[PDB]
């Protein structure tokens, strides 16, 4: 389908690739408890 | 989600603006900002 | 109330407002050498003509979505709103898309508009949508309706992306209002009648003398001077003379006797100006002030009629034939009417 290939292209085209797997690699910290209202 | 993809892009406005737009960069720097955010205390509700 | 027809040159007109000032412009497009489409200030003529020529654009066919994926898959008809159109440059011959790339990086969701080759493929047909409360789908389009151009492919509307220094239009998200205006209906123009917007060239009926300027054995300051020469010159690329009318609408209507019209040279780019402290020149557009650049044709040496008509909204009547037809140019400021001299000093004269 011609359509879907459209909206895949529109998502990609907002959201970059890197910027993804930059999200991704934070590295959150893991602890004495801590909060989880954060990342 | 054809009709909530074509309603979302019409209106840019519904996605964040360090994200979307002539202004920030993108979610790179939206969630950097966001997480310097949740550190420093001075940008909350006392 | 004229409903738009299929195979008529028209213009997508838009306006837009900057620095608290309104301007009117093209969806213009060079082509040879540049894919990419551009703006041409059709408003503000007085001073600095638009390149009508690269502003037209011709509706090729006009189908609706359902028959365009039928084609996919596999006289002069009448354009309604939802069909999806087919533009077509009227010189480059190409026809009007949406390529795949973007250039402009501000808008990271557009693509650029252009012109391609080839029509196969819905990444080049386009859908008129109303702008209006006034006016819904499924009705006829009518003549200054403002309508909202949609890729077919893209699905990105044909927007007037407002830059800092590059007002450039893409195939974005938000809609801008497109008006339409008519060139050339496509009426009975009959084969030998004079047109407006064409190129031409003028000789003598006992003379054959055509109107040139010199080739590029010199520089610019020779090829500025205008004068008259014979022989091979005539089928040249340098004894061309275009007609571009003031107004916009209807530009290319049948030229009536009496209205100013643009001299232009196409194989230079520069118009026939008149300046009273010498003889006729060559200025670029910049400069090419209405009240010296436009010329008139009549059909005797008086001047019996100069302030009579200013407009007339239609394609207008069969007048000035190509075949047989002797015209008279006339300065609208100065009057004045050609003569063909001796300036020629008897030194090279029969060779030169």
């Amino acid at each position: 389908k011609g359509e879907a290939i459209r909206i895949r292209s529109i998502l990609r085209s907002l959201i970059p690739l890197g910027d993804l797997v930059g999200v991704i690699s934070i590295a959150f910290q893991m602890p004495e408890p801590d909060m989880s209202a954060g990342f | 989600a054809n009709v909530v993809v074509r309603l979302l892009i019409r209106r840019p406005e519904c996605f964040g603006p360090a994200l979307r737009g002539e202004g920030g960069n993108g979610l790179l720097a939206a969630m950097e900002e966001a997480i310097k955010i949740a550190e420093d205390p001075s940008r909350d509700g006392p | 109330i004229q409903f738009l027809r299929t195979d008529d040159e028209v213009v997508l007109q838009c306006t837009a407002t900057i620095h608290k000032e309104q301007q009117k412009l093209c969806l213009a497009a060079e082509g040879f050498g540049n894919r990419l489409c551009f703006l041409e200030s059709t408003s503000n003529s007085k001073n600095v003509p638009p390149d009508l020529s690269i502003c037209t654009f011709v509706l090729e066919q006009s189908l609706s979505v359902r028959a365009l994926q039928e084609m996919l898959a596999n006289g002069h008809r009448t354009l309604l709103y939802g069909h999806a159109i087919l533009l077509r440059h009227s010189y480059s011959g190409m026809y009007l898309c949406c390529l795949s790339t973007s250039r402009s990086s501000t808008d990271k969701l557009a693509f650029d508009v252009g012109l391609q080759e080839d029509t196969t493929g819905e990444a080049c047909w386009w859908t008129i949508h109303p702008a209006s409360k006034q006016r819904s789908e499924g009705e006829k389009v009518r003549v200054g309706d403002d309508l909202i151009l949609v890729s077919v492919s893209s699905e990105r509307y044909l927007h007037l992306s407002y830059g800092n220094s590059s007002w450039h239009v893409d195939a974005a998200f938000q809609q801008t209002l497109w008006s339409v205006a008519p060139i050339s209906s496509g009426s009975e123009a009959a084969q030998g009648y004079l047109i407006g917007g064409d190129v031409l060239r003028l000789l003598h009926g006992h003379m054959d003398e055509c109107l040139t300027v010199p080739s590029g054995e010199h520089g610019e300051e020779q090829r500025r001077t205008v004068h008259y020469e014979g022989g091979a010159v005539s089928v040249h690329a340098r004894s061309l003379w275009r007609l571009e009318t003031l107004r916009v609408a209807w530009s290319g209507s049948h030229i009536r006797w009496g209205q100013p019209f643009r001299l232009r040279h196409v194989t230079t780019g520069k118009y026939l100006s008149l300046m009273e402290d010498k003889n006729l020149l060559l200025m670029d557009k910049e400069k090419a002030d209405v009240k010296s650049t436009a010329f008139a044709f009549r059909s005797s040496k008086e001047k019996l009629d100069v302030g009579v008509r200013k407009e007339v909204d239609g394609m207008g009547t069969s007048e000035i034939k190509y075949g047989d037809s002797i015209c008279y140019i006339q300065h609208v400021d100065t009057g004045l009417w050609l003569t063909y001299q001796a300036v020629d000093v008897k030194s090279a004269r029969m060779g030169s």
